[PDB]
């Protein structure tokens, strides 16, 4: 295909131009809701922890794809391994509320607690980057999914439910120095 | 048809070397009357007109990746600027024209893009700025890029003194080349108009 | 919707399982569908 | 009596990608409306098809250039999503999270020379089966290829075809594979006229039948 | 055989707000009838709309008064359910148990002067965006505002509008926020005639679209 | 009724799950609905 | 309340041949098409019926031969899937994985002599009930048997009938059984003409009603 | 299909339980069915 490149209009040429035949494609695995819908680790934890998806690892499957969007929306599931009872409070609650039973509190049941939580931010969508300040770099404090507290929080997994992503941003593979290809050990049978 | 005339209020811009208009993310605005302004917002058409800004001088020594940016809104000394000081909340989209006038004997290429929620891009990320609404300016073909974007953001109305949702970005893709018959440098300017300007929450006078 | 495959309904009502959206759109799908294909000019095949 | 059940060994453990949902605990939350929020994408490949991103050539330049008006190989790269040249592209950024792919990959060439500079280029797809890529346009002519010259339209796009033994290919490349399993793309300059300092910008996008499958989480974390 | 089941890890623990019911143990209890017992309320906001309660001004008085007949700021307070002035109101008593709100808050002004005392007042809503609230009616006139004089009807009610960037606002106020996030309400006396010892009683109620969401249990227990 | 969201019925009969009311009304809802709105007098808008 | 259940003792353990399926964890995988891939077999006995494989006689030869033109027993073997002579056959290779069988076993005889060599053979099925197999065609004639001569058609096939007390027989043979439980097959040469170095190749296949039942995993592992 | 005998359906959807086949045949069954039987020649029974 020949065109005006400067206009930046999408152009998708096919193998038919030189006699080939375009095949059928099945893209379920790159569907946004599907791909974000799996548990990933949060990692930097404390007994009092504010749920912030930006604490996912930046190169992890979910963390990288999330950072490759400017705005997003989703509900959430969490799996928490903790000592003591686990309390959760919604976005906007005073940190002091984490000490009370009247807020959703899960009594310990081995091996860990799994819960479904709704989006509770006061904004219509959240952002992974925010160009400005929120007080009268970092993200506004209101970008969170609430907070949890237990005597000890050993592990925390989060899962984005019914995710929506808006305005794509750069997503990078590892840099290559080999001058030809990034090579690594791909799994193969023994002996 | 390479000749385009754009009108915003009582201001017009005519270009004979355009490659069309790129619409980013949408061809219309989200609803301007939501629950957060309780029906108290109003439109100010007197602000919907072109204002100007010099962005930079494209010279042969600027290499691939050289990036110049302009966060919006910028300092405005006209009607739009007074609105920012008189109302607590505002929203508007942007009608952006960027021109780079040299002559057809210059070579090279500039990427012109509109980026939501600007953050400093690393060198590797610069290879992917075409993910954002954009056009290219290449002397052999055009002197003007034109992009139209709607208002967006986590909030339906904004406080521009605290947050700037859009940033105009110009990046050198291939360096400016010169001949004996070409221009020696190209000054890059922006002709920008705010669109669908709405304000809410009138402020007290400062005196 | 997403990565879930139970043939059977959910024991809980939707108002509990998820947040509920209110009202007052796939841009990239439109953008990709609108791409030019083929050639440009005159073909001598 | 009550219903007798067999609590079954081997079932019930948490699996991070399981297809079930958690029990809810905080109901009746209504969200602020987000009707028609702009810029939504529901499939990564819609974005990958519509937005080509730049290749990376010697010294981190998204273009190739040549000072001689003779025929020359301007660049050669592995048809691999793990290729050095593709390493800063959005297509490779997405592909690292899937184990396999099939389908068309589209290359875009945009000439940025002045009006008085002209050139004629050639792009060839060299399948696996030869030791080294052809160094001249004449040897490469026997491959699937396209030739084009510069003019009013500055951009030329060419589909790299999926031609392989198996129906899918791996996105990653193994330490053991010496020459690339999927072949090479070679870009030549046939000749030029007064185009010594002028460049050809190259970018890549997903083709209509490009497909990625089998999500994986491979980066060091 | 019998039904095989997977007892699932991560489920089954008691959650204090769960949406299920306990197993019963003592059946067939019939209650004394309570048909049409008076004074029932089924939603806290019906009560909050219908029963305004008093604000609290300097020295714990539900009113403002001024001895000079000149124009003056009689009171200024933060539009916050955590404001000092709102601290003894029923609306704030309810709001402390929810994390967020949106909608209208109604202020009521009742003049209690004698028949021979007259005054003219002004109330203004000052949104966030200025360092300090306007100290004169003239500067505040550029804001959303209402002016009224005293007469046969002793009461005037004014809606404080919800105008904000986000669709909901927090009911609590953070230690870090210096000037109030939602702005201020300023009450001025334009002038008066022989009203030196006479007062203006102020109360507050929920407006028609006032809404509280996301129940929380925040007090020290 | 209240904070419960099971899509499925209760395994136990109502006579066991709860006490049963007998017979021999939302005052505040009526009170709030009856509130005056608008103005009073004559408007010059 | 919720559903009361009895978690039952004695149920729920993993059984390697259970008829239930595991919980899935990685969905939506579409496979490369394999429509009409050739050479498919869906039942082991279709293969066993259609493809006879060779018996094994003294010195690992799939044939018997005789140098004398007199009548002689060329071979005698146990009607057992565990017989030495059947040990390299596909039928025995399959049968070792089942505890029981019933039905017809077919023997195939292919003469490979030159055109000028002729012979007449006899095959007899000797049921259990005699101490030793008959050594001459005359004694064996009183059994179920077939006689045939060589000619244009080089192959003769004979069904070994299932004749037993029980409806099924064991595929394996026990250390305690001295003479074979299912009898013998005896192959005789009635006479020949100039066939001294010529052979009769013997193979075996499953008959139409041959059946194997009760899968077992018996080999040393 | 195979060694499974639950009278009741599977709780999970097929797209999750198994891989899905796509399209662009029992040879040995045909081969065995095609076998010659009976005799050849002339019978004197």
């Amino acid at each position: 295909t020949t065109t005006t490149g400067e206009s930046a209009d999408p152009v998708t040429t096919t193998v038919e131009n030189y006699g080939g035949e375009t095949q059928v494609q099945r893209r379920q695995h790159t569907d946004v809701t599907f791909i974000m819908d799996r548990f990933v680790k949060i990692q930097n934890l404390n007994p009092t922890h504010v749920i912030d998806l930006m604490q996912t690892h930046q190169h992890g499957l979910v963390g990288a794809l999330l950072r490759a969007a400017t705005y997003y929306f989703s509900d959430l599931e969490i799996v928490v391994r903790h000592d003591g009872n686990l309390t959760w409070v919604p976005n906007g609650a005073p940190e002091a509320a984490l000490s009370n039973t009247g807020n959703p509190t899960a009594y310990l049941k081995a091996p860990f607690t799994r819960l479904a939580l709704p989006y509770t931010a006061p904004h219509r969508v959240l952002a992974t980057v925010y160009n400005g300040t929120s007080k009268y770099a970092q993200l506004p404090a209101s970008f969170n999914f609430g907070a949890i507290q237990a005597t000890t929080i050993h592990e925390l997994l989060v899962r984005m439910k019914r995710a929506e992503l808006y305005c794509p941003r750069p997503l990078l593979a590892v840099e290559v120095s080999s001058q030809d290809r990034h090579k690594q050990k791909i799994i193969a049978p023994a002996k | 048809d390479r000749i385009l005339t754009t009108r915003n209020g009582h201001t017009t811009s005519t270009t004979q070397s355009s490659v069309g208009v790129t619409y980013g993310y949408s061809t219309q605005e989200d609803h301007v009357s939501g629950p957060n302004t309780s029906g108290l917002e109003t439109r100010v058409v007197q602000a919907e007109r072109f204002f100007k800004k010099h962005l930079f001088d494209w010279t042969p020594d600027k290499a691939f990746g050289h990036l110049e940016k302009l966060e919006l809104p910028t300092d405005h000394k006209g009607v739009y600027g007074h609105l920012v000081d008189s109302f607590a909340y505002m929203r508007n989209g942007w009608d952006v024209e960027v021109s780079a006038v040299g002559n057809q004997f210059n070579g090279g290429c500039l990427l012109v893009a509109m980026v939501p929620e600007w953050k400093e891009f690393t060198p590797r990320e610069k290879y992917q700025l075409t993910l954002f609404p954009h056009q290219f300016i290449s002397p052999r073909t055009n002197m003007t890029a034109h992009i139209v974007v709607p208002y967006l953001g986590v909030n339906r109305y904004d406080q521009y003194k605290k947050h700037k949702p859009w940033t105009l970005v110009v990046m050198v893709v291939s360096p400016l080349t010169t001949n004996t018959v070409s221009a020696g440098q190209i000054k890059v300017y922006a002709n920008i108009a705010p669109t669908h300007v709405h304000v809410a929450g009138e402020l007290p006078s400062k005196e | 919707s997403g990565n879930t495959g139970s043939i059977i309904n959910n024991y809980y009502m939707q108002q509990y399982q998820n947040s509920m959206d209110t009202q007052l759109n796939d841009w990239f799908s439109k953008l990709a569908s609108s791409a030019f294909s083929g050639l440009f000019g005159a073909l001598l095949a | 009596g009550i219903v007798p059940v067999a609590c079954s060994d081997g079932y019930g453990g948490l699996v991070t990608t399981d297809p079930k949902t958690a029990d809810p605990v905080y109901g009746m939350v209504y969200n602020p409306p987000r009707t028609n929020y702009p810029g939504r994408f529901t499939n990564l490949l819609d974005v990958a098809e519509a937005c080509p991103t730049f290749l990376c050539f010697d010294e981190g330049k998204p273009y190739v250039v040549t000072r001689t008006d003779e025929q020359r190989l301007l660049a050669k790269f592995d048809v691999s999503l793990a290729a050095k040249h593709m390493s800063n592209t959005y297509l490779s950024g997405i592909a690292q999270y899937y184990a396999q792919y099939s389908g068309t990959i589209n290359l875009h060439f945009m000439f940025t020379g002045s009006t008085d500079s002209k050139a004629r280029y050639m792009v060839a797809y060299v399948p696996p089966g030869v030791e080294t890529p052809p160094d001249t346009p004449e040897k490469a002519a026997h491959c699937i290829h396209a030739e084009w010259d510069t003019g009013l339209n500055s951009k030329f796009t060419f589909s790299i075809p999926y031609v392989s033994a198996a129906d899918y290919a791996y996105t990653a490349s193994d330490v053991a594979e010496t020459t690339n399993v999927q072949g090479w793309v070679c870009i030549y300059q046939i000749t030029h006229g007064k185009a010594e300092q002028d460049t050809l910008v190259v970018s890549v996008s997903a083709g209509k039948d490009f497909e990625l499958r089998l999500p994986i989480d491979p980066r060091s974390q």
